[PDB]
């Protein structure tokens, strides 16, 4: 056992960003990275049982049956150990000088067993494979289905151990003559490549200094990272290989290795790391040659968060209020009412209406199924405003109104938003002023509680007569045309005129052929206060908040979302109980359903701030306006490092100030003048050498009070002795003069630009 | 851009500059010569209106009588600077707390004074009894312990009153300087102009933090002025437009609070100047100009 | 990025998505539509670059044969102590039933198991010529597009 | 190239009102230079 | 090769050569004007 772990103030496993290089620059990145001070899984290996003149079985342990899950992708320390000496893990009372040594891979889709072995870890499916050979010089990549052969413990077995490989490099790793098939020949001797898809080599120069590799995978392929590429002296890993893999892998196995040196030549073989990613914000520094020199993990504890909240790798001593980096997985609180079941069966049984005597209905209180209505039609236009067709379906309202009549959707483009003809002048205009949708669909033949009319039918005039021709009435959004009860006798033949003295209106009609179209309008309308109009939802009990208390939810609560925290509170009474707002509008309480009232604040609350010194390079943390015994309980906003030196509850404690609870801190008894890290309220901060930051007080002294004597005269003090004093003072008195190019500066001489810009 | 880490380091180095200033206002206890006084009467000049009254029990005052009449006067909202988090949780919405009750759920911290009442009640207590020596002299390096009924007299006497005077009119002239500090606490009201200026500034104190946390109901023309909100009524493509209008509407209070505190920074570092000059002149001097 | 745009640029790398795809169910495949396309069979990804064309294969071409039967999935799910749980699709990713779905579609909603998930299938026959569906995008880099 | 316009103009905005803002500080602290010279360098001051 | 502020500062020729990227407007140019006599001159600052 030999612990590696992360350093990342030399910028260890952190992959280059993609693009183009920098320098002199610390910027900030998010993206797959590991944790600061992670330790990672080792694996060793070693050589197989030798004997003068013979070469005997392999030595390995039970790598072969381990199956990790990939998530995100890994980076692996490589040869670490090299030139040093070592144990040959064989025989630990043997030193030798340490080698290098490259992992081999397995990763897949799918996992089983090997029947009739009955033991675990056989990938079965398309399964990429990747061997290191050459004597590590070449490096093979392929993806092929792996079939176990039938041979003595060839895998298709009773009598299979373990997949394990092994070189003979007396044989293979003769100087000028590397075989680079022979890891792949020893892999062949134990599957059948079938169907193969591709295959890939790279070639890889021998040395043995330190390295890393990397994998990830995403919507291009499987990406490899190696530290060998554009310069083997640095930690940085760059890309060099896609591979056309864009199934998700989710496991992954690292084939157990034995070489099979002779007995007189044992060597040691130095153990390889491997690390997990994680989607993390980072730090990163560029020197002048362009490799990062050093990162920042922001999370790991408050000087991180510190130095990635103001942007810089060096603070100058100060007390400075931090922002929040860490991620802190969320859970769920989701509280509606029961209800019943929206009818839209008069939607589905009998004629559809024209378009100037349209059909509403508007629900509240109820709930819905959207599926089941669209799944009876065939939509060929969903067309929605402040809304989408996907969120229409998921949604709570306060109420649901549904237009809908016949209309042909050949004259589609008569319903769009500002047309030209007679259908929004004297039939229908859609009301934009909520969010909205229309859907144009088509009446399927199975579907036979829908009669179909014989003759589709619109207005084309409504108007009153006046004394100069003739006087139009136009639709308003939303209303009916004011020519209704005029049109409800009936329009038998096209342009047929309808009249009652005052107004006139005239109607064109034509057959049906083919199926039934129809048109819905569909508007919905959120409010606050408990929306009712919710989907139909199947039971779970595990949305609560009994038991996920201190912790950052996402909440849906009667139709109002959001995420923070709720804790239990003992309050607010009048009757709007469900949700108490405050004068900016944010929903400061809640009255649940069973009998309580909580607190509701947001998922960043509590104020943080850092006091950092830095001749000794030493900081402590302040929550300020907070008491210490909320501290411990709401242990989930704050930093890795503080979530744990919470939780263990050993350290100098928590420690209760005029301004705060103090971390890292200790009562002094001590008295000071003059102040470089000040709290608040006469409070001073210390710096340790002690090895904590201590709390002192300020106290100005005053100079010794000269009493009036009782006699005639007075006393006087008059000085028997000097110095002279400097006194220094900076006055400025100029700035340093600028012109600008203005035309230059916004339009950088384009003639496109610089006619938008005279609109300004 | 990298807009927060510019906003932050804005406001760092505003509140820096906002301890010089008073650091040097307050240095003046530590090199400053005193005599002591007595506690009511010196001579026959009643001086209790401006003296801290003692005690028995150690509950050690530190406010003066004129100094308790003039803080129940003004308005001003208790911080809660050592458990405020948990105060506001006790009591509800009560709407006179509101911008205090504010700062967490709206994202700033009120910061406490870099000095308690006790320091700021040690830096007058040493401007009423300092010596001063002898206003015939030349320099500032000697320093004679006379009464303070008899450095009133000198006082008189320089501005064009001769010994004579003074000596047969002393019992009438106490008495006119007593009954001039016993009006003092009657011109704390909304008439007295000089006292609307105390206000004006707990007042301006207030209104710019209220002028934060109201940017944040805003929609800005958005559909809502909630992000979760947005990211579920929409899709990945209509949300980007959306949320780039409340990122534009709440990147331009935030710049123009920084603009303001930098501005009322400056402001108040410049008065505390001209509060030096007049402590030296008027408080520690006699003055010749009008 | 237009269509005009797309063939005069020099990008990093080029990715094509293609699929059958009859285009009378063009609405199907729109940004946040409604139905089970974009839950359980294809989501776009609107992070790069991108475009989607819709055409239909000319009767002369003729090394393109046509299958017999347009094919979607209308579920996925795992059994849950209550009803189902439903695996909806990510941006630009391949459905988890995807395994269980190889095994062929013969009817209108036939169901396959796999005892923790399950899937259903919709099928109907290809009349006309065939259509097909492109879904393109494109990533602009620094350093050597 | 709407919002590339919107976002420069903001900058030049900016820049050219701090710009004046430092002008007059400089221009009302070279005048207490001058009542510095006039009465600590060239003379001697009887104020504390 | 780009700056700090990710400007196209320099680049690396095909054949063999290095060149300096400015934009299409580099220099600066000042004009002295007299209204008495209505005379000008230019001034190209901080240029050879
Ligand atoms: C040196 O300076 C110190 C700070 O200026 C002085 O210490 C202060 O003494 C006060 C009382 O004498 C304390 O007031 C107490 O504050 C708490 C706050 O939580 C109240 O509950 C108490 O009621 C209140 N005490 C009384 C009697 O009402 C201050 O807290 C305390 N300051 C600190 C930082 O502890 C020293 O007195 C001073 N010493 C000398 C010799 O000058
Ligand atoms: C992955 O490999 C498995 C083998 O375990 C294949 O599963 C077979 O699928 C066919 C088709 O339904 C079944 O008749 C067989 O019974 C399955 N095998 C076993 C052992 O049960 C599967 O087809 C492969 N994946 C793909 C995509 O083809
Ligand atoms: C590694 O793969 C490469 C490319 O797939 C191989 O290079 C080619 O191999 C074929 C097959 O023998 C030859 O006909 C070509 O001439 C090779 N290309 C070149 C440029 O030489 C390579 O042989 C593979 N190496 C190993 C060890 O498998
Ligand atoms: C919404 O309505 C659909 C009907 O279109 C419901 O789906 C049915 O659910 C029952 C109960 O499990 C099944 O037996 C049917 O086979 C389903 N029908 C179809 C066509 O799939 C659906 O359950 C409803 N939604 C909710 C939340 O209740
Ligand atoms: C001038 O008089 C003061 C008295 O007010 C002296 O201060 C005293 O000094 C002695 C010796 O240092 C101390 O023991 C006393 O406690 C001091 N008393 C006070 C009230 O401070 C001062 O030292 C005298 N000056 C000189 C030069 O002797
Ligand atoms: C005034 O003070 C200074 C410094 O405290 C005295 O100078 C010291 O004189 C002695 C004897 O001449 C030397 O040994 C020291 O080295 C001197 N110190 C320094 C810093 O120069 C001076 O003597 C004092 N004057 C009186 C009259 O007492
Ligand atoms: C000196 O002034 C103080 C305050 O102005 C006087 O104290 C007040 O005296 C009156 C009358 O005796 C009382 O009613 C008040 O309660 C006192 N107030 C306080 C705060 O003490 C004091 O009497 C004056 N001294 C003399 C000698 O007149
Ligand atoms: C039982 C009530 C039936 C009422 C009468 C039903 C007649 C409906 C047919 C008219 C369809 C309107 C067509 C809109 C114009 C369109 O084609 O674009
Ligand atoms: C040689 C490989 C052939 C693989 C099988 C080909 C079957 C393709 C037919 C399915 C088309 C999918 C249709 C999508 C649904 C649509 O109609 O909208
Ligand atoms: C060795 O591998 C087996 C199979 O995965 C596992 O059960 C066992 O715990 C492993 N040994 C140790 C010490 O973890
Ligand atoms: C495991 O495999 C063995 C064959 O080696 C077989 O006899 C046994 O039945 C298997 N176990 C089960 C539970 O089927
Ligand atoms: C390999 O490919 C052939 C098609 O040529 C296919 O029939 C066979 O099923 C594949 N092998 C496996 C194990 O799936
Ligand atoms: C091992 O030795 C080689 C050459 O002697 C050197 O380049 C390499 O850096 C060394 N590795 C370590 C880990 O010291
Ligand atoms: C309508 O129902 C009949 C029932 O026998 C069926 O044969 C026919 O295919 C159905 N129509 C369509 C378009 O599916
Ligand atoms: C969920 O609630 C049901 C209803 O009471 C109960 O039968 C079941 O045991 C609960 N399950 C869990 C995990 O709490
Ligand atoms: C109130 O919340 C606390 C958590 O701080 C919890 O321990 C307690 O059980 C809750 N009380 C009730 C009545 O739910
Ligand atoms: C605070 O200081 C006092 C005296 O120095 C000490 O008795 C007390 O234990 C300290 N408090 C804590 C929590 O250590
Ligand atoms: C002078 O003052 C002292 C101060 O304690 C006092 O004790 C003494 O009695 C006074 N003497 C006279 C004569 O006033
Ligand atoms: C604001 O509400 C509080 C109680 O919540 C009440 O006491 C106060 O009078 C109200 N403000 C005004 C100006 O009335
Ligand atoms: C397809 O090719 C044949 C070749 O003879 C031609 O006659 C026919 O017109 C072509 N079809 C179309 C649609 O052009």
């Amino acid at each position: 056992t030999w612990p590696m772990p992360i350093d990342t103030s030399k910028a260890e496993g952190v992959i280059y960003p993609n693009g183009k290089s920098y320098s002199n620059i610390t910027l900030t990145y998010t993206g797959l990275y590991p944790k600061a001070n992670d330790l990672g899984k080792q694996y060793l290996f070693s050589d197989g049982h030798s004997a003068p003149g013979r070469l005997n079985n392999l030595f390995v342990s039970n790598y072969s049956s381990q199956v990790e899950s990939f998530d995100d992708g890994f980076v692996v320390r490589i040869g670490a150990a090299a030139n040093k000496t070592g144990t040959t893990v064989i025989s630990q009372s043997t030193f030798k000088p340490i080698k290098k040594i490259y992992p081999a891979f397995l990763l897949g889709h799918s996992v089983g067993n090997y029947t009739p072995s009955n033991r675990t870890g056989r990938y079965l499916n398309h399964t990429l494979v990747i061997l290191p050979d050459g004597c590590g010089t070449i490096l093979h990549a392929f993806y092929c289905v792996l079939h176990p052969r039938t041979q003595q413990n060839c895998a298709g077995e009773t009598n299979f151990k373990s997949l394990s490989l092994w070189d003979t490099p007396a044989s293979d790793c003769v100087s000028g003559s590397y075989n680079q098939e022979a890891t792949l020949g020893a892999f062949k001797v134990y599957f059948d490549l079938i169907n193969c898809t591709f295959r890939y080599n790279y070639t890889i120069t021998e040395d043995e200094n330190a390295e890393w590799f990397g994998i990830t995978q995403d919507t291009q392929g499987v990406h490899l990272y190696s530290s060998r590429k554009e310069n083997v002296f640095r930690n940085n890993m760059f890309h060099f290989a896609t591979l056309p893999v864009y199934q998700k892998i989710l496991y992954y196995t690292v084939i157990p290795r034995s070489i099979r040196s002779p007995f007189n030549d044992r060597k040691a073989w130095a153990a390889f790391y491997i690390y997990k990613l994680h989607p993390l914000t980072y730090l990163l520094n560029f020197d002048v040659e362009g490799y990062i020199t050093k990162a920042v993990d922001c999370g790991y504890d408050d000087l991180a968060q510190l130095q990635c909240s103001y942007e810089s790798f060096e603070v100058e001593t100060g007390v400075y209020s931090v922002s929040s980096f860490e991620a802190s997985p969320r859970g769920e609180f989701i509280e509606q009412a029961t209800t019943q079941e929206c009818d839209f069966t008069p939607m589905l049984t009998g004629t559809p209406p024209p378009i100037y005597n349209f059909k509403r209905l508007v629900f509240t209180n109820c709930n819905y199924n959207l599926t089941k209505l669209l799944s009876l039609f065939q939509v060929s236009e969903f067309s929605c405003h402040q809304v989408s067709p996907s969120s229409l379906a998921t949604g709570c309202y306060s109420s649901l109104t549904v237009d809908y009549f016949a209309y042909s959707t050949d004259m589609s483009s008569a319903l769009q938003p500002g047309a030209a003809g007679a259908i929004v002048q004297f039939n229908y205009k859609q009301d934009f002023s909520n969010p909205t949708c229309r859907v144009l669909a088509t009446v399927p033949q199975n579907l036979t509680t829908i009669t179909k009319p014989s003759n589709y039918a619109y207005l084309t005039e409504c108007y009153k007569t006046s004394a100069y021709g003739k006087n139009y009435l136009y639709n308003a959004p939303g209303a009916y045309t004011p020519c209704l009860s005029l049109a409800s006798r009936g329009f038998s033949t096209k342009y047929q005129s309808h009249s009652d003295g005052e107004l006139t209106t005239t109607g064109y009609i034509y057959p049906v052929t083919g199926n039934l179209q129809m048109a819905f309008i569909i508007s919905v309308q959120y409010g606050t206060d408990t929306n009712s109009v919710c989907p139909m939802q199947a039971l779970r009990n595990d949305t609560s908040i009994e038991d996920k208390l201190d912790v950052c939810v996402e909440y849906s609560l009667h139709g109002i979302t959001g995420r923070g925290v709720f804790h239990n509170c003992t309050s607010v009474g009048l009757r709007n109980q469900r949700f108490v707002y405050d004068t900016f509008d944010n929903l400061v309480g809640y009255h649940s359903d069973n009998g309580n009232y909580y607190c509701v604040r947001p998922c960043v609350s509590v104020p943080v701030s850092v006091i950092y010194d830095k001749a000794s390079n030493s900081h402590a943390t302040l929550f300020g306006s907070v008491a210490c015994s909320h501290v411990t309980t709401m242990m989930s906003q704050f930093s890795r490092m503080t979530k744990t030196n919470l939780l263990a509850r050993t350290t100098p404690g928590p420690l209760q100030t005029t301004v705060g609870c103090a971390m890292g801190f200790i009562n002094s008894s001590m008295v000071v003048d003059e102040c470089q890290l000040p709290l608040g309220q006469s409070l001073c901060a210390i710096p340790p050498t002690s090895d904590v930051f201590q709390i002192a007080t300020l106290n100005f002294t005053s100079p010794l009070t000269l009493a009036p004597i009782n006699s005639t005269g007075f006393v006087v003090a008059v000085p028997t002795n000097f110095t002279f004093g400097v006194t220094q003072e900076f006055i400025e008195t100029t700035i340093q003069k600028i012109t600008v190019d203005c035309k230059q500066y916004v339009c950088n001489g384009f003639k496109k630009c610089e006619d938008l810009l005279k609109e300004y | 851009g990298q807009f927060c880490s510019k906003i932050n380091q804005a406001l760092h180095g505003a509140n820096l500059r906002q301890d010089e200033s008073i650091a040097n206002l307050f240095s003046s206890i530590k090199t400053q010569n005193t005599q002591p006084l007595q506690a009511g009467l010196n001579g026959d000049f009643n001086l209790t209106m401006l003296q801290i009254p003692q005690v028995t029990t150690g509950e050690r005052k530190y406010r003066s009588t004129i100094e308790d009449l003039l803080f129940n006067k003004v308005t001003i909202a208790d911080p809660g600077y050592m458990q405020g988090y948990d105060e506001c949780m006790q009591q509800g919405p009560q709407s006179a707390r509101d911008l205090i009750c504010a700062q967490y759920v709206a994202g700033y911290k009120v910061l406490p004074p870099l000095y308690d009442p006790y320091m700021e009640a040690a830096y007058t207590s040493s401007l009423l009894g300092s010596i001063a020596g002898a206003s015939w002299t030349a320099g500032l390096s000697s320093f004679a312990a006379i009464p303070f009924a008899q450095s009133i007299f000198y006082r008189l006497n320089g501005v064009g009153i001769t010994q004579q005077v003074l000596s047969e009119n002393q019992k009438i002239i106490a008495n006119k300087f007593n009954q001039a500090l016993g009006a003092m606490q009657t011109g704390f009201t909304t008439t007295n102009l000089a006292f609307n200026k105390v206000q004006d500034a707990v007042n301006a104190n207030a209104m710019a933090l209220s002028k934060l946390a109201a940017e944040l109901s805003n929609t800005f023309g958005a559909i809502s002025s909630s992000i979760s909100d947005i990211l579920a009524r929409l899709d990945t493509v209509e949300q980007e437009a959306q949320i780039d209008r409340l990122i534009n509407g709440r990147l331009t209070s935030l710049n123009a609070f920084v603009a303001q505190q930098l501005v009322r920074t400056e402001a108040a570092a410049r008065s505390a100047q001209l509060a030096q000059d007049k402590v030296n002149e008027c408080v520690k001097s006699q003055s010749k100009r009008n």
